[PDB]
RNA sequence: GUAGUAGCAAAUAUUCAAACGAGAACUUUGAAGGCCGAAGUGGAGAAGGGUUCCAUGUGAACAGCAGUUGAACAUGGGUC
């Protein structure tokens, strides 16, 4: 009888780029 | 056949930690009728929970 | 249309992150927020040339 | 945050109040399709947050 | 510990509810509203943004008294009664 | 049809080897069940707190080495369990171990 | 209802139906194939088997990663595992679908196994956290459950 | 597709029996074996959380296994 719960919005957020920078070739 | 509120209660009532206040699980449902201070002061006076005395740390050594 | 064909504010992430260049809204929490934003190709877009 | 004033014992009242389910006399009615509270808030999810 | 270890300190509570607009928005270490402007005597709105101005102009609320001057209108004002 | 009783030593000593310490005094335990199992036939085996209270009384890591026990085979009623019978282990003590073996013991 | 491959003799087979029920559904195809032809004497005591660890059930098209075992030279296979949870509501459905072969009047015991098809149902949506703050998704898969049960005449 | 795969591995730990129960590795009691060891895994508050407190009832969700349990759901109470 009760409304399914949870199925709440996500809210994705910025996450660490490009990973272990490291060092460019040069 | 849930104890744990005659467990907490006997704890404010003896004035004592719960870790003890313990004797008779074979008069299960005689405890399990009572739900209040009044009835569980019954049954402290007449031997169903007893005060289970203090563990033993001698100073004799 | 006239107006409100986008009503909405949103600029674009760009590079870093896989996803494209259409105009992304900004915020979070409701599940709009970070879909596509005006123009033709998306949900909630204006039309092409809204007619006058 | 256990003393306080006031305002807030009547903002928190309203919120007690909205926070209950659906009687299930309204949801035989004519003229419905409500089938829950969507507006139902918890407390460990969903602050209010004043 | 430049985000989450440095979130737990997040105690205090600057913005609160204010009485004209109420909102959660008044800045107890300044005293005003950054809604609705609550020392100053004018209600802030701007034209930078539209939806701001059609979140909190009339219509919106009930116009419990402003409603029933509309209705006046179509008659004129009378101040008579009626006929039996 | 049995209601047998007879009486043994089981050398723990060596039915837990390696086993890790904190591991230890569990596996004397489940190998009792597994004594008792197969020395009946019978699956069920109920053993006594006083043969719990003996074996763990030197700790978990440290078992004592034999434990003459007693095997008694019982039968279970009232809306009863699919088996007939079943098993009752309880604990006889002795001072020291030898000369002793399985004796049937009413 | 319908069911796939409605029966040739209708009057002389019972069915049984299942739909919504939380179990795998990778696990529940596999042991249907087991099932599928055995005589319901002997459905009975194969899945008790399979609670108790003594007989497998091959994996035979789900078989990513299953490990070897013993009990698969049974089966001209090499991957078998032991589901509990596949055999309980297995189980469950042919006491059902005895039940309703007691009420039509059979007889009970010349039954096989005709038909039993599994299949998936909609996924139900949890949520678990992975690293730096991305929700990936965690979902069931319940599976519908028919079954055909055909007197061998 | 990957896939019944990674994975459910930080901080020493469970055991035996008994009751209710369709159903017990986890719920309750009882005994043993334990650890926190007074800068506590203890007793109480300021901030913030706002009914979470208490009781009873169910077991479709949810609690990343399970549950006969709960800070879940449902009903009713309590803050002088
Ligand atoms: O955790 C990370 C970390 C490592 C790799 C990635 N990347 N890079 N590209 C990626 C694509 C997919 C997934 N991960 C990715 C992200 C983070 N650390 C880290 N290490 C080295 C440089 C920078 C950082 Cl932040 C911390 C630093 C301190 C010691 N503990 C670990
Ligand atoms: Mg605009
Ligand atoms: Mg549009
Ligand atoms: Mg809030
Ligand atoms: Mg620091
Ligand atoms: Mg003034
Ligand atoms: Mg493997
Ligand atoms: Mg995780
Ligand atoms: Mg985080
Ligand atoms: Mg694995
Ligand atoms: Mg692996
Ligand atoms: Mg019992
Ligand atoms: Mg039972
Ligand atoms: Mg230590
Ligand atoms: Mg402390
Ligand atoms: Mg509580
Ligand atoms: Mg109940
Ligand atoms: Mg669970
Ligand atoms: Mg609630
Ligand atoms: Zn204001």
């Amino acid at each position: 009888s009760w409304w399914p719960l949870p199925l709440l919005l996500l809210l994705l957020l910025l996450l660490g780029p490009a990973g272990a920078r490291a060092q460019e070739d040069e | 056949s849930m104890l744990r509120l005659q467990k907490r209660l006997a704890s404010s009532v003896l004035r004592c930690g719960k870790k003890k206040v313990w004797l008779d699980p074979n008069e299960t449902n005689e405890i399990a009728n009572a739900n209040s201070r009044q009835q569980i002061r019954k049954l402290i006076k007449d031997g169903l929970i007893i005060r289970k005395p203090v563990t033993v740390h001698s100073r004799a050594r | 249309s006239e107006l409100a064909g986008h009503q909405t504010s949103a600029e674009s992430w760009g590079t870093g992150r896989a996803v494209a260049r259409i105009p992304r809204v900004r915020g979070g929490g409701t599940h709009r927020s970070g879909q596509g934003a005006f123009g033709n190709m998306c949900r909630g877009g204006r039309m092409f040339a809204p007619t006058k | 945050s256990s003393h306080k004033t006031f305002r807030i014992k009547r903002f928190l009242a309203k919120k007690q109040k909205q926070n209950r389910p659906i009687p299930q006399w309204i949801r035989m009615k004519t003229g419905n399709k409500i089938r829950y509270n969507s507006k139902r808030r918890h407390w460990r999810r969903t602050k209010l947050g004043l | 510990t430049k985000g989450t270890s440095s979130f737990g300190k997040r105690r205090n509570k600057t913005h609160t509810l204010c009485r004209r607009c109420g909102s959660k928005a008044y800045h107890l270490q300044k005293s005003t509203c950054g809604k609705c402007g609550y020392p100053a005597k004018r209600k802030r709105k701007y034209n930078w943004s539209a939806k701001a101005k059609r979140r909190n102009t009339t219509g919106t609320g009930r116009m419990r008294h402003l409603k029933i001057v509309y209705r006046r209108f179509r008659h004129g004002f009378r101040e008579g009664t009626t006929p039996k | 049809n049995e209601v047998v009783t007879r009486e043994y030593t089981i050398n723990i000593h060596k039915r837990i080897h390696g086993v890790g310490f904190k591991k230890r005094a569990p596996r004397a335990l489940k190998e009792i069940r597994k004594f008792a199992m197969k020395e009946m036939g019978t699956p069920d085996v109920r053993i006594d707190t006083r043969l719990n209270k003996a074996v763990w009384a030197k700790g978990i890591r440290n078992v004592p080495y034999r434990i003459r026990v007693r095997l008694s085979r019982k039968r279970n009623e009232d809306e009863d369990s699919p088996n007939k019978l079943y098993t009752l282990v309880t604990y006889v003590p002795v001072t020291t171990f030898k000369n002793l073996q399985t004796v049937n013991v009413d | 209802v319908r069911y796939s491959l409605d029966p040739e003799n209708p009057t002389k087979s019972c069915k049984s139906r299942g739909s919504n029920l939380r179990v795998h559904f990778k696990n529940t195809r596999e042991t249907a194939q087991a099932i599928k032809g055995m005589h319901i004497r002997k459905a009975t005591k194969y899945l008790k088997d399979v609670t108790l660890q003594k007989q497998c059930v091959p994996f035979r098209r789900y078989n990513g990663g299953v490990g070897r075992c013993a009990q698969a030279k049974q089966w001209g296979w090499t991957q078998g595992r032991w589901p509990k949870k596949s055999a309980e509501f297995l189980l469950h459905m042919l006491k059902n679908a005895e039940s309703n072969a007691e009420l039509k009047g059979l007889d009970v015991d010349s039954l096989v196994i005709e038909h039993i098809q599994v299949n998936k149902a909609p996924k139900m949506r949890r949520r678990t956290y992975r690293a730096h703050g991305r929700i990936n998704p965690y979902m069931s898969s319940p599976c519908h459950i028919e079954m055909i049960l055909t007197e061998k005449e």
